[PDB]
């Protein structure tokens, strides 16, 4: 049975490597969430300091990939950091040959490429991840593409990862089968943020504090994280409505 | 940090079967249905566009995919493996024809080129078959209108009608009751509407179908005047509305 | 490490065999018959498409019957797709040749150097070998008419008459019988398909299931004319010798 | 068990067994004492032979005018390693006009032992290493274990019987530390020492090796008639 | 590239895959070498198996080295033509170099020397193949036959057969091969080397094939009625 | 070295060739032949660059004799031209060309007809009546074509070499040493050795 | 099963059980900790003396990463060594570019990412050690803490090797009993205390104590071993809180 | 251009006597027309009783000293500290100057 | 299957000691070392009669001073001598000198563990290297595939080694002649040679600083072999 060690066919067509890849996704035990509003792209993502001892401002499964592009991964962080550290050489990397900077969604593709890889070829394993990738784009507007240890991507109005990931999914599904958008129809990123944070609380059915969230919103020109004070103004908003 | 894998992956059972690539033609076999008709003045290429999520927008997965203007190709099987053999297929059209001779290859020889690179997946070290089977809907000036499969050992062979994936063993019955060769491109459309139905579970509409045509050549897609040489691509991938439309005539 | 997952493509068995070799032949008797059959002013080459269906288009289809160069052709009986690649390298050497002595290449060197490439594959690389066997049909000046065949091991044999792929008992059986030495093109055209229709598993031989080849000095004014047959003209010749 | 068929691979309860395995490649192999003082280290190694015909397999290398070793295990590899030490100790002189320092000939050598161990198709060096040198702070006396482990002491032993020695060394280590400026009773202690690992042979003339380096001492090796004297 | 070493040591002390090698020998076709006092002859057994055979144009079992030294085989067909190849290259190389031609010794060792060193690289098999050399060194008028084998060992014989039922035939040769007089002529060689055969190939001429090799580059093939003359005329003798 | 001569009759194929090995200031030697067989009927005559020259001829002849005994077969003297000129067209666009130009006297077996070629060292090929390289032909090809007709038997050829060698020896300013003649025909290649 | 004799392979968890089993090699050596301050950093280390032959203060285990940066790990000593090789080159290599010393977190990023590499392909192996790590750079003091699989994160306070439970209950005290902070000079005692209180997990051979520091006020942001009278303050500091 | 040669002058003298043997050289290290250095010793003991003087191009001479001495060291090494005959070394250092034949040690070299 | 280089839980090389095996198998070589000279002798073990003897080629010439016997896989030895002889030549080209029997055996055994995954296994053949330097004198070296090589007054090898080591253990004294040594090589090899010993399957060679190596003349050893049987019947 070495058809289940190494990335090639078993009798079924099946890859176990890469299935198996997909369980260790869940192995941090962290919900990540996404969506798009008019002008932003808000994610969010659970953040659990377990250990008193840990630095907590060092415990981060969101990414700065570029200027645009941000990145939230669920999967171990060693495997993380890897795809994190590729996507920038790559986003840098192609805005210095093709004289623009690197779309959210070409991005995505050129890691899920690289995924397909490991996959195919037996000495390289897959990575145990899943990428969100966010952005504004300058051509498409507010942008969700998600890789996979598969080699899958695809775009999305909005998505969920994690261990409740189908609680997660089926609340944002049944918010757009009322609204009937394909986004959060809000001016400004604070409340798509205080969206996000209020149909997660829905879907998990948990309380957070400051402490408990992370969050990332990508806007025109720019991505940029939210520190635990910027969280806590959206969470007494939140209360106080 | 070495590739050690110098030595297939693929080998020769007692029996003469080459295991990895009737395992990998099993993957194709689980994915969804996918099938091309072949008419007198075009080709269609069609599949299903199942959706992972009603969340995901399925327009930015494209099945249905542009090789070369004249050239489309769609699969069944592995999509991200499907995704870097039209990327690779795309770029050889270039460097092992474009660049040598100043014209896009020939439907026959891109396939080829196809076949070689899916061959050698199968016999280098260290990595396994494609698990794709693809179809080739292409025309070229000396050869006409063409359809190719294309199957993970290499393998290729030309369709007058065929499909594979899912229910492919019921849609070829399909089509050889419904081909001759008389067709129209209107008409081959219509027969590939209905072949897809029958393996299509839920939604059936021009938003969950994906279909595309070699026919007629589309100056106004060129996108300059000109040239009076260069006419425009034959390829065409049908809209949403525009599927919609055949579906009512249905 | 990697050891682990390693098959050994390139070992002896105790009985002093290569696995993969016998394997690839094992695979190449499931493949549809090819017969090449040499005469005294031409030799024939036919073989039996494996895929009937009726969808199929023949006219642009080549499965079987490739063209090395304009006096050498091959019968192919295994994987299409390794064929091709073996076929592209010896399309090459023979233009190699051509290009370095200013003459066309001698039927034995470019078996020769094919054959030698297949023999590669089962003695070093940790590959596993081409699951090929090809009847060669062709002419040269020192020869004249040869037919050969090599399969993966890279053992090449020259015959009068020859079939390689499936029921090969049966068909050289029956070309031993009726062959003879004064033949004619004509005669081993209809031998060729009587053997096929007899070894065939299909229920009846047919055109739009065969692909068939001649390679003749019988051009005009004493040249060599290789004929790939279409399908209408497979059709001709069914009539014609009378199995349809 | 299934653990050991290469150096890559860990056991379950985080062990390298190719690695252990090399180290008993040692406990195989003759015995050989090191000891040192403030002013000279002094290395004694029971050489073994193959038969009565035989020679006695030489136990002690030069590295340097103020360093060398010896070993126990597979000689080969203590050639191997040796050579690498001799090429360091010149590499120090011919660019820096500096002689190399014995702690950091001790870094090196765990080093290039350390790739050995977390490589495929590599395996650890089969050897263990006495090394003995005086350099700008005085006398050393380093232990090279094959898994990388290099360690400074003032005395020990390694090979067949070596605990014996090791003891012995462990109780006399306040008497043989204070003998300087004397090397004919450093290396009385040494042969004492190496004494405590013999059962059935004796130290006889061809048998015994002794090297010393030292203050106004290059490393010099004693062999046959040479060592004599202090059987 | 594929370093995996195949040829390696059994507990035993044994090279499996050298051993198995000389099974592959022992499955291929009888050769057989016989050296007289002014000539070598080479015959090879031609297995009946294979009829409507293309005798002109198939591969001949033995194969010219170079004007004066020749080659036979036993063992797999497409392995010895790659030590035919290098033979071949070295023959020449030697020439060029040298400025005389490769003594039959000195071949044979570069042939041993390349069968040896497959038994111990990476990645590669040991060739299933033995050879007979055979010829005269240069302005030498003394005979010189040797065997080779897939393990790199090489030797001198006076009479030597290697391939299936080699046994048999190596036991008629012990018995009948006289080192004091060995066969005086072309005719005496040629008649000794056809009855060896004719102990395990079991049919008439089409299946033995014979090479005289003589001095000063003189080396000839014989046809079918020439060998059918001398197996008619050992069983007119036999049959006493 | 110097002058290189080849003549083409009704049924064979005449290379002469000088004698003279010069270095410099001295004539090192009288008697040199600056031809290999490279077949049993193909000969090639060869002048130029010291080392050069003998290096190449040489590799030539084992690379011809090499196919000789792998075919069991002589290749005709069309295609040893030919692989003679792809050797020296490779050698211009190295880091060090041959500087060698050679002629190719042969007698074609199948088509029963004596050929010569004459190659110089950039790998330009010529099929020729009568050929020479450098200096030589300054001189000899007006001879040859008042004199030359295609039916010549061997006898008239060497005549008209003598003509063509008296002419270089009348006229030409280093001493050559005399010649070396060389007949290629049906029967193969023999020295004519009174000259 | 056979998921846990290639390094590389998940298992059917999704584990790389050849990491796990690594972590058992750490979890084997000898207690290691670190200690986050006001203005630097604190690393501190057991080493057990296996016999009375060891030369006292010689057998370094502490290692210096360009001039600024501290390293100490448990577990296999030479992979350690190997680790901190790299982690020199790195730093070299960004000094040769950049001008400025490496910062902190982009030091562990280097090693975080050399270590994740060694569980990538089943031709190496993981490596044998925790490695805590840090000091000053311009954005103040870092300490950080690098597991065999390539996992990191910054500390307040750090332990790893066989005493780890025991260092951690008293470096969760002192972050408890310490909100405002802790000065250099308490931290140099405070590591020396953690060290002897967790040797009663090895407390069957006597134990060497070893301590260095990194802090902008005490060292001018420079590694440096605390040694003599600062050295042996703190073991008689450490000597009194078990007694 | 860069001229990757120099001449530091001096002047160097071997006699060979019945028992014995002197190299001699002078102490004064020149470039151009200025002193350098009145006193740097060109003249070397090299081990195994041998004395070696490089003289021209000074840094040459320095490179080809050190790597015979090296060459001295090595020969001790792996031929169990047998002496370097001066017939030995005199080979072994020809095989150091011919080793640079196409970019000369610039110097003469006297044993 | 398992590594090449794999350490087994003894602490020994799998493949080193599976050649010594082979080794065992091998014909017998012997290897007598004096003052006036070195011995060697070998057993030729034809597998057939009519291979002819001659050919058989188990002692071998390095250089004028040093020669060399081999037993076990043979064909293994063709690049250890080839090595040998190029180090010797080697050598003298960069010292104009003899090189040492030590440097040379060493240099040989240099070759022997460079095997992994470089050559695919180590080498099946021992060596016995006899020669004579002005530094030693005359000197007998065992080299085997572990990499190891030990200097020997007396030595054997191959498949009757232990009972003639066992032999050359009472046998040998530090004042043999070279007459004696000759004698004793052809006794102890009479003694573990299955076939009966004589001048076509047994071979001597010596070493003396004179004459250099020589391979002897089946005549002249003949008168040898016709020495020890009357002093054998002697007594
Ligand atoms: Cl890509």
């Amino acid at each position: 049975g070495y058809d289940r060690h190494i990335t090639i066919f078993s009798p079924e067509g099946r890859l176990y490597q890469v299935e198996y890849a997909f369980k260790a996704t869940n192995q941090t035990n962290i919900n990540s969430l996404a969506v798009r509003g008019k002008d932003c792209t808000v994610v969010i993502s659970q953040k659990k300091v377990p250990d008193k001892l840990l630095d907590p401002t060092t415990v981060s499964y969101i990414f700065c990939i570029s200027r645009t592009i941000g990145m939230v991964v669920n999967g171990p962080i060693p495997d993380a950091r890897n795809a994190a550290l590729r996507a920038k050489a790559e986003a840098a990397e192609f805005r210095y040959k093709y004289g623009y900077d690197m779309p959210c969604d070409v991005l995505a593709k050129r890691m899920a490429n690289l995924s397909q890889i490991y996959t195919q070829r037996a000495y390289m394993r897959p990575l145990g991840v899943i990428l969100t990738f966010v952005s504004v784009d300058e051509e498409l507007g507010p942008s969700i593409y998600k890789t996979d240890p598969a080699g899958y991507y695809v775009g999305y109005k909005a998505t969920a990862t994690g261990p409740k990931q189908q609680e997660i999914t089926t609340n944002l599904e049944n918010h757009f089968k009322k609204s009937k958008i394909d986004h959060i129809n809000e001016e400004s990123w604070e409340k798509v943020v205080e969206f996000a944070i209020t149909h997660m609380i829905d879907a998990l059915g948990t309380e957070f504090s400051k402490n408990d969230l992370e969050v990332g919103v990508a806007t025109k020109d720019k991505f940029f994280t939210l520190s635990a004070e910027n969280i806590e103004e959206r969470l007494v908003a939140i209360a106080e409505q | 940090m070495t590739d050690r894998y110098s030595f297939s992956l693929t080998t020769f059972s007692p029996s003469g079967k080459l295991g990895q690539i009737d395992y990998a033609l099993t993957a194709v076999k689980q994915g969804v249905t996918s099938l091309g008709i072949k008419a007198t003045n075009g080709v269609v290429i069609a599949t299903e566009k199942k959706s992972s999520s009603p969340l995901a927008m399925s327009e930015t997965l494209s099945k249905v995919s542009l090789l070369t203007p004249d050239i489309g190709a769609v699969y069944s099987g592995m999509g991200p493996d499907y995704r870097v053999l039209v990327d690779k297929s795309r770029k050889v059209a270039h460097t092992s024809y474009k660049r040598i001779y100043g014209e896009y290859p020939p439907t026959k020889l891109l396939v080829s080129e196809v076949a070689k690179i899916m061959q050698e997946a199968t016999q280098s070290g260290g990595v396994r078959p494609f698990g794709v089977s693809l179809l080739i809907a292409g025309h070229d000036e000396f050869n006409g209108f063409s359809l190719y499969q294309v199957d993970p050992s290499g393998s290729y062979f030309p369709w007058k009608a065929t499909a594979i994936g899912k229910g492919s063993v019921a849609a070829k019955t399909f089509l050889e009751k419904r081909w001759n060769d008389e067709l129209e491109l209107e008409d081959a459309i219509h027969i590939a509407l209905l072949t897809l139905k029958e393996s299509v579970e839920g939604e059936f509409n021009g938003d969950t179908i994906e279909l595309a045509i070699i026919g007629d050549e589309n100056p106004d897609l060129l996108g300059y005047t000109g040239i009076p040489t260069d006419k425009g691509p034959r390829f065409r991938k049908l809209t949403s509305q525009e599927i919609n439309d055949r579906l009512e005539a249905l | 490490g990697s050891r682990r997952y390693d098959s050994r493509t390139t070992i002896f068995s105790p009985e002093g065999r290569l696995y993969q070799v016998e394997y690839a032949l094992e695979s190449i008797s499931h493949a549809g018959t090819a017969i090449g059959i040499m005469a005294s002013d031409g030799i024939v080459l036919a073989a039996e498409r494996k895929v009937t269906s009726t969808l199929l288009e023949q006219d642009t289809s080549t499965e079987k019957l490739y063209k090395l160069n304009d006096k050498i052709a091959v019968a192919v009986a295994g994987l299409t797709a390794d064929a091709e690649i073996l076929i592209n390298t010896a399309r090459i050497h023979a233009q190699n040749y051509l290009k370095t002595y200013n003459e066309d290449i001698p039927v034995e060197i470019l078996v020769r150097r094919l054959s030698d490439i297949k023999q590669g594959y089962t003695q070093h690389g940790g590959l596993r070998p081409f699951g090929v066997s090809f009847i060669y049909a062709g002419y040269d000046d020192r020869y004249g008419y040869q037919l050969y065949t090599s399969n993966p091991s890279g053992n090449y044999t020259g015959w009068k008459a020859i079939s390689v792929g499936a029921n090969t008992s049966a068909a050289q059986t029956l070309l031993q019988m009726d062959y003879k030495d004064d033949m004619k093109v004509d005669d081993a055209i209809e031998l060729a398909l009587k053997t096929l229709s007899k070894t065939t598993d299909s229920s009846a031989l047919t055109y739009d299931r065969l692909e068939f080849a001649t390679i003749r000095k019988g051009a005009n004014d004493g040249e060599v004319y290789q004929k790939i047959f279409k399908p209408q003209e497979i059709k001709d010749i069914l009539v014609k010798t009378g199995i349809t | 068990n299934n653990y050991d068929g290469d150096t890559v691979t860990f056991s379950p309860t985080g062990r390298l067994f190719q690695v252990e395995y090399a180290l008993e490649a040692i406990k195989q192999g003759s015995v050989t004492v090191g000891l040192r003082s403030n002013t000279h280290a002094v290395l004694v190694a029971l050489k073994r032979n193959a038969d009565e015909l035989s020679s006695y397999q030489k136990k002690i290398i030069k590295c340097d005018e103020h360093m060398g070793l010896s070993l126990a295990g597979l000689a080969p590899d203590a050639r191997v390693l040796s050579n690498y030490l001799r090429q360091q100790c010149n590499y120090s002189s011919l660019v820096f006009n500096r002689k190399l320092a014995v702690e950091r000939a001790g870094h090196l050598l765990c080093d290039k032992a350390q790739k050995n161990t977390q490589s495929y198709g590599g395996r650890p060096y089969g050897v263990g290493l006495l090394i003995i040198g005086y350099d700008k702070s005085g006398a050393h006396l380093l232990e090279f274990q094959p898994s990388g482990n290099v360690t400074e002491l003032y005395g020990t032993a390694i090979g067949a019987r070596s605990q014996g020695a090791k003891t012995y060394l462990e109780r006399t280590l306040d008497t043989f530390i204070k003998i300087d400026g004397n090397p004919d009773e450093l290396i009385k202690a040494g042969v004492e020492a190496i004494s405590q690992s013999l059962r059935d042979e004796s130290l006889t003339v061809d048998n015994l090796s002794i090297a010393i380096v030292g203050k106004d001492t290059p490393f010099t090796i004693y062999d046959g008639e040479a060592v004599a004297k202090y059987i | 590239g594929y370093d995996r070493a195949l040829s390696i040591f059994s507990p035993d002390g044994h090279i499996f895959q050298v051993e198995y090698a000389l099974e592959a020998v022992k499955r291929g076709t009888c050769a057989v070498g016989v050296k007289g006092k002014n000539c070598v002859v080479l015959g090879c057994e031609r297995r009946s198996t294979l009829k409507l055979q293309d005798t002109r144009i198939t591969p001949s079992k033995v194969s010219k080295i170079d004007s004066h030294v020749v080659l036979s085989f036993s063992g797999l067909n497409a392995d010895s033509r790659i030590l035919i190849e290098k033979a071949r290259v070295e023959a020449q190389s030697h020439r060029l170099t040298l400025e005389d031609p490769v003594t039959v010794e000195y071949l044979t060792r570069y042939v041993a020397g390349v069968q040896q060193r497959y038994t111990q690289s990476g990645g590669v098999r040991p060739f299933g193949v033995s050879t007979l050399i055979a010829g005269f060194d240069p302005r030498d008028d003394e005979p010189k036959l040797y065997q080779t084998e897939p393990s790199g060992i090489y030797s001198s014989w006076s009479a030597q057969t290697i391939g299936r039922n080699s046994k048999t035939v190596r036991e008629f040769l012990e018995k009948n091969y006289d080192r004091k007089e060995p066969p005086a002529t072309v005719e005496e060689c040629v008649k000794l080397t056809v009855r060896s055969l004719l102990e395990v190939v079991q049919t008439g001429a089409k299946n033995i094939e014979i090479t005289v090799v003589k001095p000063d580059s003189d080396i000839v093939a014989l046809s079918s009625e020439e060998i059918n003359q001398y197996v008619t005329q050992i069983e007119q003798e036999k049959q006493e | 070295m110097d002058i290189i001569l080849g003549i083409r009759v009704q049924d064979s194929v005449i290379l002469a060739s000088s004698k003279a090995v010069t270095r410099g200031i001295s004539v090192l030697k009288d008697s040199d032949d600056k031809t290999r067989q490279l077949s049993p009927h193909t000969l090639m005559s060869f002048a130029g660059e010291a080392g050069d020259t003998v290096q190449f001829a040489e590799y030539i002849q084992a690379n011809i004799q090499l196919y000789s005994i792998r075919e069991d077969y002589e290749l005709s003297p069309q295609a040893v031209s030919s692989f003679v000129r792809q050797e020296l067209a490779k050698s211009i666009r190295s880091r060090r060309p041959y500087q060698v130009n050679v002629l190719i006297g042969g007698y074609d077996k199948k088509k029963n007809k004596p050929e010569l070629y004459q190659i110089d060292y950039l790998g330009t090929k010529v099929e020729l009546p009568y050929g020479a390289h450098g200096y030589s032909g300054f001189y000899t090809f007006s001879l040859l074509d008042h004199h030359y007709r295609p039916d010549m038997t061997t006898e008239e050829g060497l005549d008209l070499l003598k003509l063509c060698v008296q002419e270089l020896e009348k006229r030409m300013p280093m001493d050559f040493k005399g010649v070396i003649v060389k007949i290629v025909d049906k029967d193969g290649i023999r020295q004519v050795d009174d000259f | 099963t056979g998921y846990d004799l290639s390094n590389s392979v998940f298992s059917p968890d999704g584990r790389n059980f050849q990491v796990e089993y690594a972590v058992k090699a750490v979890e084997n050596g000898t207690t290691s900790i670190g200690i986050k301050c006001n203005d630097g950093v604190v690393f501190a280390v057991e080493k057990l003396i296996t016999s009375k032959l060891l030369v006292p203060q010689k057998n370094v285990k502490i290692q210096v990463v360009d001039r600024h940066i501290g390293c100490v790990y448990s577990g296999l000593i030479p992979d350690g060594r190997h680790l901190v090789n790299r982690g020199r080159e790195e730093a070299a290599s960004f000094k040769k570019l950049y001008k400025t010393p490496i910062p902190i977190p982009a030091f562990a990023d280097r090693l975080g990412q050399y270590v994740q590499a060694h569980t990538l392909y089943n031709s190496v192996r993981p490596f044998g050690v925790s490695t805590i790590f840090g000091g000053v750079d311009k954005n103040g003091a870092h300490l950080y803490m690098l597991e065999p699989s390539g996992s990191y994160w910054g500390y307040k306070g750090a332990a790893t090797g066989k005493g780890r439970q025991s260092a951690k209950a008293e470096l969760e005290k002192l972050v408890d009993h310490h909100p405002e902070g802790l000065s250099a000079r308490e931290a140099v005692k405070q590591a020396a205390k953690i060290i002897y209180l967790a040797h009663e997990d090895n407390k069957e051979k006597d134990f060497e104590l070893e301590i260095s520091w990194c802090s902008l006020s005490e060292t001018n942001g420079l590694h440096k071993f605390v040694k003599g009278d600062l050295l042996q303050e703190a073991i008689d500091f450490a000597q009194k809180e078990i007694n | 251009q860069f001229n990757p040669y120099g001449d530091n002058g001096g002047t160097i003298l071997g006699i060979a006597g019945e028992d014995f043997a002197v190299l001699a050289g002078d102490t004064r290290n020149i470039t151009d027309y200025s002193i350098n250095s009145r006193y740097e010793p060109k003249v070397f003991d090299c081990g195994d009783n041998i004395v070696m003087s490089a003289n021209g191009f000074a840094a040459d001479g320095d490179a080809l000293v050190k790597r015979f001495k090296n060459s001295v060291k090595w020969y001790h090494f792996d031929h169990n500290d047998k002496k370097l005959s001066i017939n030995s070394a005199a080979r072994n250092i020809q095989h150091l100057l011919y080793g640079k034949r196409f970019f000369p040690y610039y110097v003469h070299t006297i044993i | 299957d398992r590594g090449v280089s794999t350490f087994s839980p003894e602490g020994r090389l799998f493949q080193v000691e599976y050649s010594l095996e082979a080794i065992k198998l091998g014909s017998t070589a012997i290897g007598i070392a004096t003052k006036e000279g070195v011995v060697l002798g070998v057993e030729k073990r034809a597998t057939s009669p009519l291979l002819e003897s001659d050919s058989i080629e188990k002692i071998v010439e390095i250089d004028r001073h040093i020669g060399c016997a081999m037993s076990g896989l043979t064909a293994d030895a063709r690049s250890m001598i080839e090595h040998a002889r190029t180090a010797a030549v080697t050598h003298n080209l960069y010292y104009d000198e003899d090189i040492n029997v030590e440097s040379l055996t060493q240099s040989v055994c240099d070759l022997a563990l460079r095997f992994g995954e470089l050559m695919s296994r180590p080498f099946g053949v021992a060596l016995l290297i006899a020669g004579h330097d002005a530094d030693d004198g005359y000197q007998l070296f065992h080299a085997e595939p572990s990499g190891t090589f030990y200097r020997y007054n007396a030595k054997a090898i191959g498949s009757g080694s232990e009972g003639a080591q066992a032999e050359l253990l009472n046998e040998w004294h530090s004042s043999l002649t070279l007459k004696e040594a000759e004698l004793l090589v052809l006794k102890i090899l009479k003694q573990v040679m299955e076939e009966k010993l004589d001048e076509n399957n047994a071979q001597l060679s010596c070493i003396t600083k004179q004459d250099g190596f020589k391979i002897y003349d089946n005549e002249k050893t003949a008168e040898l072999i016709k020495e020890l049987k009357e002093k054998e019947a002697a007594e």
